[PDB]
RNA sequence: AAAAUAAAGUAUGAAUUAAUAUCAAAAUUUUAAUAAAAAUUAAAAAAUU
RNA sequence: UAUUUAAUUUUUAUAAUUAAUAAGAAAGAAGAAUAUAAUUUA
């Protein structure tokens, strides 16, 4: 899914599109037309301190 | 000069720890009540005269 | 002398001592006149289906020391004739 | 592929059980979670279930359908009837091998014209010399097999001592085999050669010509149980006279060595029948051989 | 290449094994437990008043509850459910000494009947009390008073009839009659045939044997006595959203949500348009998950009278 | 690898089995089935 | 022999109880490290050390006196007042002394274990207070005194026995 | 097949929602009446704290 | 520049701001033996403390130890500790040799051997 | 990376990376329902797991467990609330049967003990109920709907009166599938808490529990759900039930999305 | 890669090299240009080839 | 030549509870040397 720079650049493009949480990372999922999927760019779901800042 | 006064502080502090307080209060209130015991002397009292300390 | 082999240097004899402390249980369950191997319960849930929907099995094998003590003590009976006189098919 | 299926511990609960899930109260097994006898430790929003018509009807149907159709459900019988100890559990049983000697090299044909190069191994005297279970920890047990009886004055004075303590006749060589508790055989047991079935695959540990080597797939060809030989289709890099440690190759890529289709081993030790005497028996009639490869 | 530490599996394969909802190696230390007790507005009470018993539940002491009643009899906020709750709190006292505690029940009874003309709650409650006190003819008398009053005896009233018929040492077919009459009345809806379901009811009541008995749930007297629940992050739900102990100004808000009309969502129906989805919600740590629960002023008692009998120990108040 | 199981060899005892006898025996078994 | 297949034998006769205990204290089974030590200035760790590449697989941790000592402690472990230990009301007083010195002699510290010491000493005083009234000899003082010497050695001094002797 | 005892229709010849709340019998869980016992719910079937 | 390896004092419970007010010292020591230290006021402006002696304090310690061990009996560590309190109360001197030395040299009292070489309290010419 | 004893089972240790090398813990890392979470409370795992049955935690998982001592095989549970000698009726449930018939939702084995003779019932009742949201009243198995209101009772703003009469308003509105000749409204004289009474083809009448703070769709869905329960209940008597014109649970349908351009 | 020749050896005994403390193994960054310079974590036994 | 690796320190009855990717009386020839542990041999 395309990664938006921040939460403000995140819009709901269709009728069926939703806001969802991927482990504290806010994202948009459409059960129809998956090309509408948007992630907020943020840390990986699994990160250590030295590995990711 | 710093290493040794560190040792002295450590001893007086642990000797205060046995009494449920520490160096951090003891310094202040040996200052407050105008006792003027040098920390070396507080070490001597802690080790050789526990009752006086 | 890394972290871990020093760790085990110190602690493996302590693990041995600890399980020795585990073995004394049976010992005062011996001394007072009781004789029992402390039993392990049978688990009826060993068959399961996971999230990808396939059959997953868990194997529980229970060792019987009163059988073992008999196993080492005397010979097995004579090997049945179906075994060696016919080969193992590849 | 080379991994089994992944099932997490959280995922095993009543809704994932292939058979009916059973809860343990310790004197009795029931399908209802144990209702704590002190009622005031009941948590809020918790239904203590004394009866459920949903989960009891499926159990009702299941049990009857089992006794009513015993021929369809024989696999289901694995749930209610576990194998007792010993009795050659296919997955849990590991038996010991024996110590051989690389004797010579030979050549055979199979049914077709095919030149094989056999290596012939000799099993001079195989006796279980020692039992060692290490501090009673599970899965830690060893059986020590000695070979090649040897005069009193041979070994260094500390080796002979060991053999005297054991009670076993003095051996040239001893090797340990890790095995399961069920696979034990008593100290001093004479091991025969047909402990190894001619069809099986054998793990071999020997000295290279100069470190130790391990061959994990090698099939048995032929067995002379008179002269106590065993034949193998390989050319080893090994000196003639090298002591070779034998074992059963316990799994070949997802397949167990011993199974109903493939076959079953004579389990803790082979024992010969009381009525046979090898001193009356010729070499050729004493022969055992594999199925064709 | 130790494989106990750096196994041969890719991180793509292995990242499913990273726990993000982590349970046992807990994140809440002990020092916080008390702090998070204080910020939720909870107050430590002395053992007489009440306590958090073995299931970490705050149970209000009997003879404590009666005093709360006798202060709050005429208060504006005191509703008719508070009365029957009080009476419910008095039951062990009702069994272990019926002579001096049925007078209390009758006080609440008369006061209720003059604060409100009559109620179904109150009659259910006091016939339950009379059931535990083993006055049976009192139960028939009370039921006749119900029917004469125009009150339609409730399903619970028939269960109280069954309880009183049971533990007063009276035979089956006096309970059976109550059950059958109750089911003819359209109170009890029983799905099974009468015999087996009466068996079910009696099998539930035999588990529930009384406060004085030798076998039963109510006959179990041991209480973990704690001023404070020994895990403050304790759970009634799945998620941490669903935690058991929530703030008092939250437990006001949910009560406000309950007693206000149903226009948005379904009450009483088994559908529940908004489905429970704990896993769908925010998974991540707030700054109070690191720095600790936020400091609030410790809940204090001003000008409390001096503790006479401070040397004496409180008896478990089950009596 | 210098251990005892590996270094020690059984050469000296080879008279205990008749190598030459078994080779000829399986020669007999070679001509009996006709390879 | 004495633990697994014939558990009754140590309880039946205290004689070999003490004999086995004293032999077991004579070789020092609980510090095997000094089995391998040729110079006491350099104590050898042959018993307590194992490395994963295989050093000391042969000299590794040999549970040697483990089962025996734990067992014959648990023969004296009857702390229950329901039944007194069956061998201790069978022992001669001199025997009680000698098996106390057995336990005191086995341990690497040279000190007896608390439960055992308490048990034996408390069993001894209730015999001494009885027998001092009846037939008594000067030798029966030797038993008491070399009881008190052991009692001082293990560092719990007996005020009662000392105030008996003085 | 691959189906568990639960969810299996009969013995005769998931990731997206991991947790469940347990089902009472259908005729039982449609309207489910209060019965006061001493501050517990007693049914012919279930118990509760309330 | 090198990392500082001097010893660090343990953290101490934070004040509630009550300490800021004068007449409230921020040292809180209220302990078991506290009431025994009696304060008197000298003419100088200095103070005069009356306290129990060394052996009295240690005797109190011994009483508390015995009183905690009356129930479960005395364990070996308790034994050794009580022995040492009992010694240090009566000390009169300073002890420079290891405590185990006497036991190591007297071990022959504990473990008796066969009577051929058996060692007694007199040995030579016997 | 295997040394020592290796068991003939094909891959037991493969998921922890091929080795046996620790194994002496009783304690592992845990999600909910994993091992050391025995002692904590959770909705799901209180009723779905026995707290002896918790094994080790994440990727170190028990595929193979070897323990010593005797085995206790405790006897299976015997089923409650049935007399011995009782002969049940047997059912055949199959995937061949679709979900549209009530013959999927019931007891598979059927006793005479579980068959209520209260109601006319030849075979016992079901245990599992379908769940959807009923937006409309549709005449399902009902023959009459009676709505009784006493106008004497009067109130301003949102009240139960408003709710029941909104039930009526929805019943008679243009988009309601309910046939509008069988909705009956009654004005009562003396002070009736307005009730709704639905009579089915059995002659049985249900009254939904109009609660304080009830709304319009609560009563609708209560009526519809109880209507399903009653369809099954009447099915138990042996009535032959006609198929419903409108299906509230969409079994035969998929979620369909509109197009792109 | 087979064949021929030469390496533990007793004896003789040089030469290049040499600021060094019993040594300096592994990693990370920094510091005016490899940095065996720093700091930190760490984990280098002895002899012979 | 220093570090670094690889091998060895000359039969260890036995191997792996962990790290990382293991060691019993002594040197001539390991052979009495022409592959027998003596091919009878004065
Ligand atoms: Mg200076
Ligand atoms: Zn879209």
């Amino acid at each position: 899914p395309q990664m938006v720079m921040s939460r403000d650049e995140l819009k709901l493009r269709c009728e069926y599109c939703r806001f969802e949480w991927i482990h504290d990372t806010l994202c948009v999922r459409c059960p129809a037309q998956p090309s509408h999927d948007q992630r907020e760019m943020w840390l990986h779901s699994t990160w250590m301190w030295g590995k990711q800042q | 000069a710093h290493w040794e006064r560190a040792i002295v502080r450590k001893n007086v502090d642990s000797a205060a720890r046995e009494h449920g307080t520490g160096w951090q209060h003891l310094r202040n209130e040996l200052g407050r009540q105008n006792v003027m015991l040098l920390p070396r002397s507080q070490q001597l009292l802690a080790q050789y005269e526990p009752l006086a300390f | 002398d890394s972290f871990k082999e020093h760790y085990h240097r110190v602690h493996l004899p302590r693990r041995l001592a600890l399980q020795r402390y585990a073995r004394q249980q049976s010992l005062r369950n011996a001394a007072k006149g009781n004789v029992k191997a402390e039993e392990v319960p049978y688990k009826y849930n060993r068959w399961w289906v996971n999230e990808e929907h396939e059959f997953v099995h868990q194997y529980a094998f229970v060792e019987d020391p009163e059988v073992t003590k008999a196993k080492r003590e005397t010979l097995p009976p004579v090997t049945r004739e179906n075994i060696w006189k016919e080969p193992q098919q590849t | 592929r080379c991994y089994p299926s992944l099932m997490r511990e959280k995922d095993r609960d009543m809704y994932h059980c292939y058979y009916p899930y059973l809860f343990d109260h310790g004197d009795k097994m029931s399908l209802y979670p144990k209702i704590p006898e002190n009622p005031r430790e009941w948590q809020p929003e918790q239904l203590q279930t004394t009866y459920d018509a949903i989960r009891e009807d499926k159990y009702d149907a299941f049990i009857r359908l089992r006794e009513k159709f015993p021929e369809l459900y024989q696999d289901t019988r694995a749930w209610d009837n576990p194998p007792p100890f010993g009795e050659f559990n296919m997955f849990y049983s590991v038996r010991f091998g024996m110590v051989g000697v690389k004797a010579f090299t030979c050549k055979d044909y199979d049914e077709l014209g095919n030149q094989f190069d056999c290596t012939a191994f000799w099993f001079p005297d195989n006796q279980v010399v020692k039992h060692s279970t290490r501090n009673g920890e599970v899965g830690t047990d060893k059986v020590y097999v000695g070979a090649m009886n040897v005069p009193v004055e041979f070994h260094k004075p500390h080796v002979a001592a060991f053999y005297k303590a054991a009670g076993v006749p003095v051996k040239h060589v001893c090797a340990g085999f890790p095995i399961t508790p069920d696979a034990y055989a008593p100290v001093g047991t004479k091991l025969d050669v047909r402990h190894f079935k001619p069809g099986q695959e054998v793990t071999i540990t020997f000295q290279n010509t100069a470190a130790a080597e391990t061959y994990q797939g090698v099939p048995v060809w032929r067995i002379d149980y008179k002269n106590s030989l065993i034949y193998l289709p390989t050319l080893l890099d090994a000196d003639v006279g090298t002591y070779v440690r034998f074992s059963d190759t316990i799994n070949t890529k997802g397949l167990t060595l011993w199974n109903e289709h493939r076959g079953l081993p004579a389990f803790p030790t082979f024992i010969p029948p009381e009525d046979e005497d090898l001193s009356k028996l010729a070499t050729d009639e004493c022969q055992l051989k594999s199925p064709p490869l | 290449k130790n494989l106990a530490w750096r196994p041969k599996m890719s991180e793509r394969t292995l990242e499913q094994f990273v726990p993000l909802h982590l349970a046992f190696p807990r994140r809440h230390p002990n020092s916080w437990q008390e702090r998070q007790f204080h910020l939720l507005g909870y107050v430590k009470w002395p053992k007489e008043i009440g306590f958090y018993n073995a299931g970490d539940n705050f149970e209000l002491t009997p003879q404590a509850a009666y005093r709360i009643y006798k202060q709050n009899c005429d208060e504006t906020f005191w509703t008719r459910l508070h009365n029957e709750k009080t009476i419910i709190h008095l039951l062990p006292l009702v069994e272990q000494d019926p002579g001096t505690n049925m007078v209390l029940v009758d006080d609440i009874f008369r006061h209720h009947l003059k604060r409100f003309g009559a109620d179904h709650y109150i009659y259910n409650a006091v016939m339950q009390a009379a059931a535990f006190a083993k006055d049976f003819p009192r139960c028939e008398q009370l039921l006749a008073e119900m029917r004469g009053l125009g009150l339609e005896p409730n399903a619970q009233s028939y269960v109280n009839m069954m309880l009183g018929a049971r533990l007063t040492g009276k035979p089956r077919d006096q309970a059976e009659a109550f059950f059958r009459e109750g089911i003819k009345t359209g109170a009890i809806s029983a799905v099974m045939r009468l015999d087996t379901e009466f068996q079910m009811w009696m099998n539930q009541l035999e588990r529930l044997g009384s406060f004085k008995a030798k076998v039963g749930y109510l006959s179990v007297n041991e209480e973990g006595a704690s001023p404070m629940p020994r895990d403050m992050w304790a759970l009634w739900g799945w998620h941490r959203t669903e935690a058991k102990f929530i703030s008092r100004k939250q437990m006001i808000s949910e009560q406000v949500q309950n007693r206000v009309r149903s226009g948005k969502e379904l009450v009483g129906t088994v559908y529940q348009k908004a489905r429970r989805q704990p896993w769908a919600k925010y998974n991540g740590m707030f700054p109070y998950d690191y720095n600790g629960p936020a400091r609030r002023p410790a809940a204090s008692f001003v000008d409390a009278p001096t503790p006479t009998h401070n040397a004496e120990v409180c008896g478990t108040a089950y009596a | 690898t210098n251990r005892h199981f590996f270094v020690a060899r059984a050469n000296a005892f080879f008279s205990r089995l008749p190598i030459a006898r078994v080779q000829r025996s399986l020669a007999m078994e070679a001509v009996r089935e006709g390879r | 022999a004495l633990v697994r297949e014939q558990p009754w034998r140590l309880s039946a006769s205290p004689a070999l109880f003490i004999q086995v205990l004293q032999f077991m204290a004579l070789i020092k089974v609980f510090e095997p490290n000094k089995w391998f030590t040729f110079s006491d200035h350099a104590p050898s760790n042959r018993a307590d050390y194992r490395h994963a590449i295989g050093v000391n697989h042969s000299t590794a941790f040999w549970g040697t006196g483990e089962e025996l000592y734990d067992f014959m402690v648990e023969l004296l472990r009857v702390e229950d007042d329901g039944r007194i230990p069956t061998m201790l009301d069978l022992c001669t007083r001199e025997q009680m002394v000698d098996l106390l010195s057995g336990f005191c002699g086995v341990m690497p510290c040279g000190k007896a274990v608390g439960d055992v010491f308490k048990t034996i000493t408390d069993a001894f005083l209730r015999r001494v207070r009885n027998d001092i009234s009846g037939p008594w000899s000067a030798h029966d003082w030797a038993i008491v005194e070399r009881m008190y010497l052991v009692t001082v050695l293990c560092d719990a001094g007996n005020n009662e026995i000392l105030q008996l002797l003085l | 097949e691959a189906i568990s005892h639960a969810r299996r229709v009969s013995w005769a010849p998931f990731a997206q929602e991991p947790y469940f709340e347990e089902e009472i019998e259908a005729h039982r869980k449609h309207h489910r009446p209060d019965v006061y016992i001493y501050k517990y719910n007693v049914s012919p079937t279930h118990f509760s704290l309330r | 520049p090198k990392k500082d390896r001097r010893f660090r004092v343990q953290p101490l419970p934070s004040l509630h701001a009550n300490s800021l007010a004068d007449d409230t010292p921020l040292v809180t020591t209220t302990r078991t033996l506290s009431p025994n230290f009696r304060a008197f006021a000298l003419q100088d402006g200095g103070v005069f403390f009356t306290h129990p002696s060394h052996e009295q304090v240690m005797r109190v310690g011994q009483n508390i130890l015995a009183e905690e061990t009356k129930a479960t009996g005395m364990t070996s560590m308790d034994t050794y500790v009580n022995s040492r309190i009992q010694s240090i109360i009566a000390e009169n001197t300073v002890e420079n040799v290891a405590l185990s030395h006497w036991r190591r040299r007297h071990m022959w009292n504990l473990v008796r051997t066969h009577g051929k070489l058996q060692r007694h309290w007199g040995v030579s010419d016997a | 990376n295997l040394k020592g004893l290796v068991y003939p089972l094909p891959y037991y240790a493969m998921w922890r990376g091929n080795h046996n090398k620790y194994t002496y813990n009783k304690s592992t890392v845990c999600l909910w329902g994993e091992g050391d979470t025995r002692s904590m409370y959770h909705q799901h795992y209180a009723h779905a797991k026995c707290p002896t049955d918790y094994g080790r935690g994440g990727r170190e998982f028990e595929y193979l467990t070897v323990k010593r001592g005797k085995m206790l095989q405790k006897p299976l549970p015997r089923v409650q609330y049935v007399a011995e000698g009782s002969k049940p009726v047997w059912l055949f449930k199959s995937w061949h049967t679709p979900l549209s018939s009530p013959s999927m939702w019931e007891r598979e084995v059927q006793y005479a003990e579980h068959t209520p003779e209260h109601i006319g019932a030849k075979r016992p009742l079901a245990v599992v109920a379908p769940r959807t949201m009923h937006r409309y009243l549709f005449l399902m198995h009902m023959e009459k709907v009676t709505i009784t209101v006493s106008p004497l009772l009067f109130g301003y703003g949102h009240t139960i009166q408003k709710a029941v009469l909104d039930f009526y308003r929805r019943a008679i509105s243009a988009r309601s599938p309910f046939p509008k000749d069988k909705v009956f409204l009654f004005y009562a004289i003396d002070h009736i808490t307005p009730r709704i009474e639905v009579t089915w083809l059995d002659g049985t009448s249900y009254v939904p529990p109009v609660l304080e703070g009830a709304s319009s769709q609560d009563l609708i869905q209560m009526v519809m759900e109880e209507a399903w329960l009653a369809a099954d209940r009447m099915a138990a008597e042996g009535r032959v039930l006609n198929p419903l014109a409108i299906d509230d649970y969409k079994w035969d349908q998929l979620v369909v999305f509109k197009k792109v351009r």
